[PDB]
């Protein structure tokens, strides 16, 4: 796994010995070598794992989660590269520094053989969020959001702490795969119960679950694009691969204590895509779509069959592409109009053709219609839940007819109609922008050819 | 380039802060008239008519022709709502009461005669349709090691 | 005389059978001059800046920021615990979850009797 | 639609809006056109007969049975011609009207096709330029203190002068761009 | 080597060249749709193969030929189902579609993107094949969304207006709705049948339960616009003529009655939703042809018609006949695209205008329109020996000779009865009486390309339904004895119709009027529903979701329980802590209460 890591550490001092006007394109080059060269962990067996070294390992769920994070990185150094502008050569290196040690930080989360190095890693991808957020946000709300982008997070993660280490003084190990081989049923104790809650509330709180989903809207809004694109592309991805990983020592518990999970998912679905109706800014119209799939995928994940955890890792994937376009898309009009209001820009269509191109292309994977990855996750969750229970299918159906509803909403109120007669400042796209656009959504069009790279451990 | 004294506020009490509110939004302060005090975060917004955008006038000549909208006035709480893609508070030429009766009172019935219609079928005067090898036993379902009941058809 | 029109919510009042507009004063009279001067004002002011020459960019509107503003982040300082507003966010919080719970709890407990019991016919039922 | 709307409308103009009304919605009711004629040569009798009053109350109690019986009989798919405001073609060719400004984002290259058209723009934005000037000034001295209170706009009134906010109007794209 | 499977291949990817070919030159010449139009015509006579091997022998195959992801047991593979259905189907839809395209080729030639248009055309063509020939569920979900997706961009071409966006959005509103049902079906049967290919289906399921079968019905009702969810299609209406004479007249809106004809084999051994199915479909055609009896927007009527027709198509599933629900799909294909292809040109030729009011004398003004307008009513309406009467007669014949409603019988003959009666009102108020449009005269029918595409669906509903009746093998037993005066039922009631709707429509020229009835103010509005169904529900969905939602819990409630409390008890806690004075005497006499207190307590 090192054959990744070092090139990711060695983008740090290539960057900062770089020139004052080649620090973007030897970053964008060398981050695409890096993604090339990790797509070769998509080389899975049947069996076990690709065990490297007693500290990393390999997983069909990890290796598609790991392949997404080494592509974002080119897609958010071109989106970057328009606002940052007119800054210094330093606080441009430093920014382009906070994203890569965000992405080793990730890379080496999802291989992290040890609960403990995970949760080490999974707590340090917090501070260059935090300093991406308030630092080259742009509202006064920005300082805001981190604290909640913070705070939620730990009040989460600390009692995750302690259940780990008091798992270690009763189990002897962390490692996952003594931990797989030696599990144990945990009997129905008030002591057991409260130790369940210590294991999920953390990856719960980052999903985020329904009713623990305030930073979220906060963090999206007042991020920048890379920000954005960071956080619901990867970030959010990292509660449903923890929950993914823990929920095998917490069996037969799961099956009682699931209920208020499911609840709060199931109807807090449609609560967030009824907001999505709603709702006067683009970004915060992604964020609580962004809500709604991470619900999808928590219902999934505590039904715990093996076509759950397939759709939950296919709709993970899909999700993570689908919301960076869209950022990418709304940050595209943003640059623009400089408003972030929805009814403002009206009618580019005729103004913006192959971006309204994009925007159709991004709402019909949105909306999730086949043979998509995202219809693919959709349907094979949805059909788990059946088998749950008969009684899910009127909540699914709402929530894929409110989906579809707010995504046609989003691309007609901004692309059709007639243009804003004031706005005179609509530019013609730039090569980067279509560019970042294709990138973002020729991958997905392409995975739907090979479902099995994505559809996790348990295919 | 709007200030803090441009932005909406609390509830006004005073006539003095409402006619300050009045001002802020454009409008008369026999015009103005805010959400009630309750416990809604209303605070301090106009409560304009509940009329739909539809229904504003097609051929004046607005800053927002697709809209219906001008430029500074003040836009109703719930614009979003009302957008000629969405809900209409148009005058109908029937009362809505009336189209209410009509339209439950036709449903009604027809469910009430579809009943019916269930209760006394319509056929023809004949015997039921007869199929030669035992009501043709292999061919639907099989089990051929059964021998099922012979079922005799009668000549006429 | 002919059957009286019912304006509704969603089937309002014609323009032309409004009863306000028949009962004209001198006081009407003024606000309705008053109101075209607002109007007035305000469409000058849009022309003055939409048709510069030099005008190269969004023309900022108050009004538009107002409501998003007031739509978004002016809910909460301008909210207050209310018997209205305790009841409203309990039962429309809480009481949707209870109720799903209830209804999956008990269709989930007589699909595991009936599995108890061995009537529920889970033949070529594979794929979970 | 281009005339600037009043403050209110008179009793003629309602009455006069009236007659207009009835008379096409009788035309959606009677379709042939001698039936149609009949009828509304009897609609404008009924109308002239009252044409005389003078008691105000009189007449403001009329106008208002009238409007209450439009209301009841108004035929409620009435006819509409396709480009008018509830027309099958109201709003069809708005995605094919362009503004004028893009032509400014327009590569050289493009440019270079019509040369002609991109040289009398030129001449155009140039007349438009000194235009605004004059127009200022003109729009600020003619204007009554207070701000203006009918948003009817003044003609140009020395030689050289264009009249005021005139760019928008002149510079529409087209009723049929294409 | 057996070309069946290689033929009937070829047609379905021979369709997709012009796509492939929308990013070389010719897309940007003005050849392209001439292009399009040669490429289905192609498409269509190779695909006339098959048909000619399947009227031989009855020819079947399943061709599984791509195989995509497999699911531990489940294995979900490219798979094209080539049966009597698909193979019947296939050359109608292309001969339907050229007709289309090279209509559209004057009908839109002002409009400035005319290739992409074509294109659009031509991916619902695609997506429609896609639907009718799929083997598996998820192939017919493909299908399924991509004819819808293809609708919403069609219905919303004129993207500036607002009405055209409005109409676009409801109708992937219901076709949702009718989704729901469909994945319903789905879930039920990979978890009960272990798959989604037909064969196991039908293999597994000897008596089908009722939950897979409801949720097919749902789908068919959703897509093809039955009561519940019927408004969209005279909605789709907004789009430009070749989109609602090809989509939402003959072609995309039989879709979901195919499901049920495809899904015919587990409906024949349910019987409650055959009686739900033969309700709606009774319903669905009587209030459509209502309200098709007193519209004045030409191509209003029509799509009344055709939701009326695939309410009789419905009533003909359930009664359990989907081989005569299949043919009659065949059939009035051809006459009803040729009735907008006629509607069309009295548009074109009128400058645009659509309302029957203000179109006058055009028997002899145009009179080729006129003809194909006349055999197309009477195909419609059922005249003995055309194409509408190989399918129609026999409809009406199976529904009196079975053990059904009395009410859904009743209903299904006042329809036909109606149905005559918007074919005259049409033909009275479009052709024969004085001129009605304005003085100057632009009519002109004298373009090959109208005449062509129009006498090609003209000749096919002259002699399509003898010619495809008599060459199909029987696939069910016939009702070979009747009362004398039942068999002659639908030539009563259509002429019944007749007259009385002619005899109502010549009380117009009286000169005499009086204001309209409650039944016609009811037939009008739609029964009211659009009204009602657009602004209550809606509204009370829309009003909620900022009210409760957005408002009451998410920025009020979530914010007070969770983040604010902790904010506000810190807050108070930190005053109480740090406010201390500076004065040693306070805190040495805490020092002696905690040193005392200490003390004691510990022992
Ligand atoms: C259908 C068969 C097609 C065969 C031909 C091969 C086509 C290859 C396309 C590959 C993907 C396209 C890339 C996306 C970006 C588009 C690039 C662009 O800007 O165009 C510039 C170019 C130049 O135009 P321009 O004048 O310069 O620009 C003017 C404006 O842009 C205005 O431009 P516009 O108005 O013309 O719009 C652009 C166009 C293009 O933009 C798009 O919207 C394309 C993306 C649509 C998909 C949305 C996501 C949903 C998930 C579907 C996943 C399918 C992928 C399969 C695997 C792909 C491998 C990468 O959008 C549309 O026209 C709407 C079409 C809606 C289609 C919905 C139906 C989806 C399911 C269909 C069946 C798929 C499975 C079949 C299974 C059974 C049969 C085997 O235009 C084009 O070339 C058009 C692109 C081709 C149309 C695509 C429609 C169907 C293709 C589906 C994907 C491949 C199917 C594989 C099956 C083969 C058998
Ligand atoms: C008894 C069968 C005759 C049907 C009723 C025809 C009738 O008298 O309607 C005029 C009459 C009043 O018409 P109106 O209010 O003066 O219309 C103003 C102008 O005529 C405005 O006229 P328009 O040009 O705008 O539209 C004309 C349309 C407008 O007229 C309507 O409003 C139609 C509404 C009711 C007719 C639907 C019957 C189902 O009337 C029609 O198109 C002809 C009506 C359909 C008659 C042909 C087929 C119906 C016979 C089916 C049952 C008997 C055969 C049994 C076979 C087994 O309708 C009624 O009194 C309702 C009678 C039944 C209601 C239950
Ligand atoms: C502009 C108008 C169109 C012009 C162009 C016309 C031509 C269109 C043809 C292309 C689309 C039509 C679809 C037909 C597909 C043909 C190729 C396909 O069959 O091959 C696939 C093969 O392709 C791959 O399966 C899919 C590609 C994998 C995508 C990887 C993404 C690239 C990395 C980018 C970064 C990752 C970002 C996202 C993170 C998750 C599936 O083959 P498969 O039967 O299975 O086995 C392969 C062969 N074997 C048998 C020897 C093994
Ligand atoms: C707010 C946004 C979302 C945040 C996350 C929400 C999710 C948290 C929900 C917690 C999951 C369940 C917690 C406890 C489940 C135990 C089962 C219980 O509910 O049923 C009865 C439990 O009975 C009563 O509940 C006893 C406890 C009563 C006191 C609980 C307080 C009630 C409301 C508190 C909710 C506040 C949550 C947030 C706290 C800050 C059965 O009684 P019994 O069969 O005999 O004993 C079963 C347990 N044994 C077997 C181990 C002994
Ligand atoms: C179930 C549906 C639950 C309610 C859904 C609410 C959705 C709210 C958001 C929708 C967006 C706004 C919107 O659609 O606007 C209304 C829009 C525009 O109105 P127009 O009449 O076209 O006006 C044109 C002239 N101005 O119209 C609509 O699309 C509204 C559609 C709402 C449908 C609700 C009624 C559906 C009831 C179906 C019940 C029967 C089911 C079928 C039975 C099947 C049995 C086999
Ligand atoms: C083009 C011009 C070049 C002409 C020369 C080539 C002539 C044909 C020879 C091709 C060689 C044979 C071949 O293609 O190999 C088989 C190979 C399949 O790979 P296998 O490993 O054998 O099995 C699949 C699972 N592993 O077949 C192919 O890939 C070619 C044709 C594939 C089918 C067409 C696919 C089109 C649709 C794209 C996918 C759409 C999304 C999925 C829909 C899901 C539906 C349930
Ligand atoms: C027992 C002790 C438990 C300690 C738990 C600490 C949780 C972390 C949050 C502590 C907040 C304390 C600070 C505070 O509330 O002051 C009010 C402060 C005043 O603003 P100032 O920044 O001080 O001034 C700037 C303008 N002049 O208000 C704020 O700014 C609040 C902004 C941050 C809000 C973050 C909320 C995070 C909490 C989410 C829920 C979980 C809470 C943690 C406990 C979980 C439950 C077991
Ligand atoms: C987003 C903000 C959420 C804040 C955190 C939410 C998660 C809360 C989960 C509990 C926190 C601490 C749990 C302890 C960690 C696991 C350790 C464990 O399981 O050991 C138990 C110990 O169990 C405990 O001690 C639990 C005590 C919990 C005290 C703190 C209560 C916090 C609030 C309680 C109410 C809310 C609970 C769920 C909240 C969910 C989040 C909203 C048994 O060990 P022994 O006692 O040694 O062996 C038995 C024989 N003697």
């Amino acid at each position: 796994m090192l054959k990744i890591i070092i090139p990711t550490t060695m983008l740090l001092p290539m960057t900062w010995m770089s020139k004052h006007n080649m620090i973007w394109i030897n970053a964008t080059v060398h981050s695409l070598l890096i993604s090339l060269i990790s797509l070769s962990l998509l080389n899975q067996l049947g069996e076990n794992s690709l065990n490297f070294s007693l500290t990393f390992f390999s997983d069909s769920l990890s290796a598609p989660l790991l392949v997404l994070t080494t592509w974002l990185l080119p897609l958010m150094l071109m989106a970057s590269q328009s606002h940052l502008s007119k800054e210094t050569t330093t606080r441009k290196k430093l920014y382009i520094t906070m994203l890569i040690l965000l992405q080793l930080f990730l890379i080496m989360t999802f291989t992290a053989t040890e609960l403990i190095l995970f949760y080490i890693l999974f707590e340090a991808t917090l501070v260059p969020t935090l300093i991406i957020i308030t630092r080259w946000g742009n509202q006064t709300e920005r300082l805001n959001a981190g604290l909640y982008f913070l705070f939620y997070t730990l009040a989460g993660s600390l009692p995750l702490l302690v259940a780990l280490v008091y798992i270690q003084n009763t189990t002897g190990s962390l490692n996952f795969l003594i931990i797989h081989y030696w599990s144990h049923p945990l009997s129905n104790s008030w002591s057991n119960i409260f130790m369940w809650l210590a294991c999920i509330m953390a990856f719960m709180v980052k999903m985020p679950l329904y009713g623990l989903h305030l930073w979220l809207p906060k963090a999206h809004v007042e991020a920048p694009i890379a920000g954005s694109m960071v956080l619901a592309a990867v970030l959010l991805k990292l509660g449903g691969y923890g929950m993914m990983r823990i929920t095998t020592i917490l069996n037969p518990l799961t099956n009682y204590m699931a209920y208020p999970f499911l609840m709060l998912s199931m109807w807090g679905m449609i609560m967030t895509s009824s907001i999505c109706l709603r709702q006067t800014d683009l970004k915060s119209l992604i964020a609580y779509s962004s809500v709604s799939h991470m619900a999808l995928v928590i219902v999934a994940i505590m039904i715990q069959t093996p076509w759950s955890f397939m759709g939950a890792t296919a709709l993970m994937i899909a999700h993570g592409l689908t919301s960076s376009m869209l950022f990418c898309l709304a940050n595209t009009n943003y640059e623009r109009v400089h408003s972030r209001t929805m009814i403002l820009a009206r009618g580019l269509q005729t103004l913006l053709p192959l971006m309204a191109t994009w925007w159709l292309v991004a709402s019909l994977t949105n909306l999730a219609l086949p043979p998509s990855i995202n219809l693919i996750g959709e349907l094979f969750i949805i059909t788990a839940s059946f088998s749950w229970s008969n009684i899910t299918i009127i909540l699914m159906g709402m929530n894929m007819m409110i989906t579809a509803l707010y995504s046609l909403y989003m691309l007609i109120t901004t692309q059709r109609g007639k243009y804003t007669h004031h706005i005179n400042n609509i530019k013609p796209s730039f090569t980067r922008e279509n560019a970042l656009m294709a990138l973002h959504i020729l991958p997905l069009l392409l995975l739907t050819l090979n479902p099995k790279m994505i559809l996790g451990p348990l295919y | 380039h709007v200030t803090k004294d441009m932005f909406p506020g609390p509830y006004p009490k005073t006539p003095e802060e409402r006619a300050a509110a009045a001002k802020k939004y454009n409008m008369r302060v026999e015009d103005y008239e805010p959400y009630p005090d309750d416990g809604m975060g209303y605070g301090d917004y106009p409560k304009l008519p509940d009329r739909s955008q539809q229904e504003r006038d097609p051929w004046y000549d607005w800053d927002h022709p697709d809209l219906r909208l001008n430029w500074g006035e003040p836009i109703h709480w719930d614009l979003d709502m009302y957008i000629r893609n969405r809900v209409d508070t148009s005058p109908t030429p029937v009362s809505w009461n009336t189209m209410c009766k009509h339209l439950f009172g036709f449903v009604a019935f027809m469910l009430f005669m579809f009943w019916v219609g269930e209760i006394y079928p319509s056929y023809q005067p004949v015997g039921p349709k007869q199929y030669p090898y035992n009501d043709l036993y292999l061919e639907r379902g099989g089990d051929p090691t059964k021998e099922p009941e012979p079922v005799v058809h009668y000549e006429i | 005389s002919f059957p009286k029109y019912k304006p509704s919510r969603l089937a309002t009042l014609p323009a032309t059978l409004d009863p306000a507009e028949y009962d004209i004063s001198p006081e009407t009279r003024k606000a309705q001059a008053e109101r075209l001067a607002i109007r007035s004002r305000l469409k000058r002011e849009y022309l003055l800046q939409y048709n510069d020459p030099n005008r190269l960019g969004v023309i900022e509107d108050p009004a538009l920021i107002r409501w998003t503003y007031a739509r978004s982040a002016n809910i909460y300082p301008n909210f207050r615990p209310t018997p209205k507003t305790s009841l409203l966010g309990a039962l429309f919080g809480i009481g949707p979850l209870f109720f799903w719970y209830y209804v999956f709890k008990t269709d989930r407990d007589k699909k595991e009797k009936l599995i108890q019991e061995g009537k529920l016919d889970q033949t070529f039922n594979i794929s979970y | 639609a281009f005339s600037a709307p009043a403050a209110y409308l008179t009793h003629q103009q309602k009455v006069l809006r009236l007659y207009k009304r009835a008379l096409r919605h009788l035309e959606s009711w009677c379709v042939h056109r001698d039936k149609y004629r009949y009828f509304a040569c009897l609609m404008r009798a009924r109308f002239d007969e009252h044409k005389n009053e003078k008691d105000m109350v009189k007449a403001t109690q009329l106008l208002r049975q009238a409007e209450e019986e439009f209301w009841y009989g108004q035929h409620p798919q009435p006819y509409i011609f396709p480009e008018s405001p509830g027309g099958t073609s109201y709003e069809r060719y708005e995605c094919y009207k362009v503004p004028e400004w893009c032509l400014d984002d327009w590569h050289p290259s493009e440019k270079a096709m019509y040369p002609d058209y991109f040289a009398k723009r030129e001449q155009w934005k140039r007349l438009r330029r000194e235009s605004w000037e004059r127009e200022v000034k003109q729009l600020q001295e003619e204007t009554p203190p207070g701000g203006p209170r009918t948003e009817a706009l003044p003609p140009a009134r020395k030689e050289g002068d264009l009249p005021p906010l005139w760019w928008h109007i002149v510079t529409r794209p087209r009723e049929r761009p294409m | 080597m057996n070309p069946f499977a290689s033929l009937t291949l070829t047609t379905l990817t021979i369709l997709t060249i012009p796509i492939m070919m929308s990013n070389s030159n010719i897309y940007k010449t003005n050849l392209y749709p001439n292009y399009v139009k040669t490429t289905v015509s192609y498409a269509f006579t190779l695909s006339l193969v098959p048909l000619l091997m399947f009227m031989h022998t009855g020819q079947e195959m399943i061709i599984s030929n791509w195989h995509w992801m497999t699911l531990q047991t489940v294995e979900l593979s490219l798979s094209f189902k080539m049966d009597y259905f698909s193979v019947m189907f296939i050359p109608v839809a292309l001969f339907v579609t050229w007709s289309i395209m090279e209509f559209s080729m004057w009908y839109m030639h002002s409009d400035p993107f005319i290739n992409r248009f074509f294109k659009y055309l031509l991916l619902f063509l695609i997506t429609m094949m896609i639907l009718v020939t799929a083997n598996n569920l998820f192939q017919l979900f493909i299908g399924w969304e991509g004819v819808g997706i293809m609708s919403f961009l069609l219905i919303g071409w004129w993207h500036g207006r607002t009405d055209a966006n409005t109409a676009a959005l409801q109708a992937i509103l219901y076709n949702r709705i009718g989704d729901i049902g469909f994945v319903l079906s789905m879930a039920w049967f990979l978890t009960h049948s272990n798959a989604w290919d037909l064969q196991q289906i039908f293999m597994l399921n000897n008596e089908c339960p009722n939950m897979p079968l409801i949720g097919l019905l749902l789908a068919a009702a959703g897509k093809s616009a039955q009561f519940g969810l019927h408004p969209w299609l005279p909605s789709a209406m907004e789009g430009p003529t070749p989109v609602s004479a090809l989509l939402h007249s003959s072609t995309m809106v039989v879709a979901g009655v195919f499901l049920l004809i495809r899904f015919y084999p587990l409906m024949e051994t349910n019987k409650l939703v055959q009686t739900m199915t033969l309700c709606l479909g009774a319903i669905t055609t009587l209030f459509t042809a209502l309200c098709a009896i007193t519209q004045n927007d030409i191509k209003k009527i029509v799509a009344f018609s055709t939701s009326s027709q695939l309410g009789l198509m419905m009533v003909t599933i359930g009664i359990n006949q989907p081989h005569l629900a299949f043919l009659h799909i065949c059939m009035h294909a051809f006459f009803k695209a040729m009735l907008f292809m006629c509607s069309g040109s009295i548009i074109h030729s009128l400058n645009d205008e659509q309302d029957i009011r203000k179109m006058g004398g055009l028997y002899k003004a145009m009179p080729f329109t006129t003809t194909a307008l006349i055999i197309g009513s009477l195909a419609l309406t059922g005249m003995p020996y055309l194409t509408g009467f190989y399918s129609k007669d026999l409809i009406i014949e199976a529904v009196n000779m079975s053990y059904t409603n009395a009410w859904a019988l009743l209903m299904t003959l006042i329809a036909t009865s109606l149905t005559a009666a918007y074919s005259t009102r049409i033909i009275f108020f479009a052709f024969l009486g004085k001129p009605r449009f304005p003085p100057l005269v632009l009519i002109n029918e004298n373009n090959p390309l109208l005449i062509n595409s129009i006498k090609r669906l003209l000749i096919g509903s002259i002699f399509a339904g003898f010619i495809i009746s008599n060459n199909i093998p029987p696939m069910t037993v016939p009702n070979t004895t009747m009362p004398l005066y039942m068999k002659m039922t639908a030539l009563i009631v259509t002429i019944m119709g007749f007259m009385l709707a002619l005899e109502l429509n010549n009380t117009t020229y009286y000169l005499k009027f009086k204001y309209p009835s409650q039944t016609y103010k009811f037939s009008n509005m739609l029964g009211y529903y659009p009204s009602i169904m657009h602004r209550l529900p809606t509204y009370h969905n829309l009003s909620m979701s900022q009210k409760s939602a957005s408002s009451l819990l998410d920025l009020i409630w979530l914010e007070t329980i969770l983040p604010k409390t902790t904010s506000f008890i810190q807050m108070k806690m930190s005053i109480m802590v740090s406010n201390q004075k500076g004065l040693i005497k306070l805190y040495f006499l805490s020092f002696l209460i905690t040193i005392m207190i200490s003390m004691t307590l510990f022992n």
